């Protein structure tokens, strides 16, 4: 369905092939660095979608290595 | 949708950008980002932030006797209406990490 | 005798907008290769437009062979 | 053609209206920034405004007279008035030069744009200099991203994402001049 | 009997004039192609175009038939 | 009838000018199907300076056949 | 009469200039219609440097059409 | 006169020098459109670029039209 | 006087290859407008490739001057 | 002599190949501007590849001038 | 005399295949030789069409 | 000898396909392996055309 570069054409949103990109640079530094690199690259935060008014769910992301690789 | 727990550790790019995907599940016209801006340790002066969906209200909001964008010459991989289709993605997770930390220090 | 011979070099000369055609032809496919690479997701409806293409530049390929078939047999 | 005359100046009286009174107008985000693109200036002769810019860090804000950007179709240089462009950036590095000072950032993707009154806004993710990459870890990461080939898609692109990240890395960490 | 000789050769080497029609309908089919992957969405009015560049670019072909077709039979 | 032999080949010799036309209407057409897949809001005025292109890039094919009925018949 | 034969056949092979000027001609008038629908805030001006254009390359055809009518009456 | 008809045979196929010149022209004056158009704020160092650039090719048709004048009249 | 025509001939067939020169002239001056249609702050730089460009083009043009010079008048 | 007339026709249409190489010549210094308005800071390497380029190519004619002169001369 | 047209013809793409040599270094300086190393090789292998001609314009004339 | 002028067309393609194999490379030079694996199949896909021109050189020569 969709028609675009090759990220956008297998469903993967720019901001995430181009965080991707930015975790693996961030892999491949130094220790020295790579210690300071993974200050800027952990997610941590949850979401909860309320569609009533009052209630809903959670999705909890505690992710230390950054943007999920995997499908979402 | 609310989201918490985001100043925990600390605000990231890659929270930005993932609270960004989870705006682009709704696909809108414009993004608003509502937020105080840290100036001094006085003044917080509250901001509007205001993002244009691409290929539905930016293009035609910049097209003045013609287009004010085709002064850019675009050298994207694909054409110009996926390289703004990136760009104000980009521009969310820009606007809303800048957001979320100037409101985080005020 | 001039008149078999003549026509033997007419039809040698005539037959060269083939190559022109082919010239057409290979850019064309070029054209059909570059657009398979930019969306493959369309890629099987510019085969319909290459063949679409091949067909129309054909006819140009028909009218040469037509008039190197009639400088031979008429 | 441009029916909504918007911005910082349209959007106040439209909230003097409808706002409750005692309520100032909130500020915008032009009102934060002074290098504008259809202001004429901004280039004084061949040292031109380039604003490297990240996330995390501002790499450069002050002058070169050239940049070399890592473009889509592949390296490509900013003299002093350019054309303006949007300019999609590959994972290569980025050079800018103000004269003997040349300075090398290895970026990871992004965007750079050249504006009409001549500055340059280089905006990437993860911009890293040359010397805090080492050349070993490349051939390590490469090597198995030259190795695992799921049958999804998605991390198909991402592992091409790796393979052209590294590749671009691996010879500029070889080419060090 | 040359001029039975001459007319054949002339509408060999009159003929030759269809072989840059050719490339020029190989371009555009091509670019047809090319902008049908560029933006699929007008992939029906861009066929319009093609067709509309292909009936008025083998008007020259037309051309160079009446022109054979002149010096072969009149 | 050396002469009268000789204006039918020098007709097939004037009339191979119309092949670059013919490459040149190609590649006008074929821009113009490229000029429309950039931006189709303005596809009037681009065909609007297709038709005036084509009008004045037939006019060198009519110099070929203003030629070639000089050539033939004066 | 080997003179006044040798004046059509030198005047039909001096008419294939008229393929370059066709062939530029419509290149020209093809990034004509690019450059307008690159930005058609300048869809005047870039007209007035096509009509230039074309104006400057009709000198090439105004020198053969003189070549060749400085061979028919001269 | 073999020599005379040998001179308008051979300054008719020496102006078949002048397509390459149109066709160069051709390309030159259409870079110019998409040149203004890429940026129109030097489109007036453009066009002195491209009455270079005709002036400067125009040399190999003043050289052809020099061969002409030179075969036909010496 | 045979020698002399196929001399004056072989001239005007000669004199030909001042198409390839100029289509190659129009090519590089295009890309000196392009050039300079991207930074003018190089036009100088690229002003200065262009007419080195254009001497050791050229160069082919001398060469054919001097091989239609040696079946002409040698 | 036909023998003395035929290396002369023989030579003109023999110095037909440098209209390809000059053509080839062209594109590659115009290939010279692009890359060096691409980036300026690689020029010192690119006009060193431009060079390379040049002697290499001219080597094509200087093959054909061996045979613009080895059916002239010997 | 009618036979070496066809070094045009390796003139025109060796022309095109050499500017694509500087449109390939141009593009990424990093890999300035091994283009060369395809260009060099480019050059030496369709000179074999340049080669079938220049046997083919002495296959004529010596024999 | 005007038999043999097909070569230059041959010359001319293979020339643009071994100069956009150039540009391949500089793109992306991971997949150079494949390009020049698609640019030698070019290659004697071409020389197919070449050799069908140089057949009926030796066949007029010879026959």
């Amino acid at each position: 369905a969709p028609s675009g570069p090759f990220y956008r054409v297998a469903g993967m949103s720019y901001l995430r092939y181009s965080n991707i990109c930015a975790d693996l640079l961030r892999n491949v530094l130094k220790e020295p660095f790579k210690a300071k690199a993974q200050a800027r690259q952990a997610i941590h935060f949850r979401q909860a979608p309320y569609v009533d008014g009052k209630a809903g769910a959670s999705k909890v992301y505690e992710l230390e290595n950054g943007i999920p690789k995997t499908a979402n | 949708l609310a989201i918490a727990d985001t100043y925990k550790v600390r605000v990231t790019f890659g929270q930005a950008s993932l609270i960004v995907e989870e705006l682009i599940k709704h696909n809108p016209q414009s993004y608003q980002i509502l937020f105080n801006k840290f100036r001094s340790a006085i003044s917080f002066k509250p901001t509007v932030a205001t993002i244009l969906s691409p290929d539905l209200l930016e293009k035609q909001l910049e097209d003045v006797t013609g287009n004010s964008l085709d002064a850019y010459d675009i050298e994207a991989s694909h054409e110009r209406s996926d390289v703004l289709r990136d760009l104000t993605e980009f521009h969310l997770g820009v606007t809303l990490y800048n957001a979320m930390l100037e409101n985080n220090c005020s | 005798s001039v008149l078999a011979a003549s026509k033997m070099v007419g039809a040698g000369c005539a037959t060269i907008a083939l190559a022109g055609v082919g010239a057409g032809l290979g850019v064309m496919f070029g054209s059909l290769i570059n657009g398979a690479a930019r969306n493959p997701n369309i890629a099987k409806q510019l085969v319909g437009y290459a063949l679409l293409g091949f067909a129309l530049t054909e006819s140009i390929a028909l009218f040469s062979l037509l008039v190197v078939f009639l400088i031979l047999f008429a | 053609e441009a029916a909504a005359p918007a911005g910082p100046k349209e959007f106040t009286e439209v909230w003097n209206k409808k706002a409750p009174s005692t309520l100032i107008v909130p500020e915008f985000p032009s009102n934060y920034t002074a290098v504008k693109a259809v202001g004429e200036g901004q280039v004084h002769g061949d040292a031109f405004p380039v604003n490297f810019y990240t996330p995390h860090s501002i790499l450069s804000q002050a002058q070169k007279d050239t940049v070399v950007l890592p473009g889509v179709d592949g390296y490509f240089g900013v003299k002093a008035s350019h054309v303006p462009t949007i300019a999609q950036l590959k994972p290569g590095v980025v050079e800018l030069h103000s004269g003997a000072e040349s300075e090398k950032f290895f970026v990871s993707g992004g965007f750079a744009f050249v504006h009409p009154n001549g500055v340059t806004d280089i905006c990437v993710l993860e911009a890293a200099t040359l010397d805090q990459v080492d050349p070993a870890a490349v051939k390590s990461a490469l090597a198995a991203a030259s190795a695992a080939q799921p049958t999804d898609e998605f991390e198909q692109a991402a592992n091409r994402a790796a393979i052209e990240l590294y590749s671009a890395l691996e010879s500029a960490v070889e080419a060090k001049a």
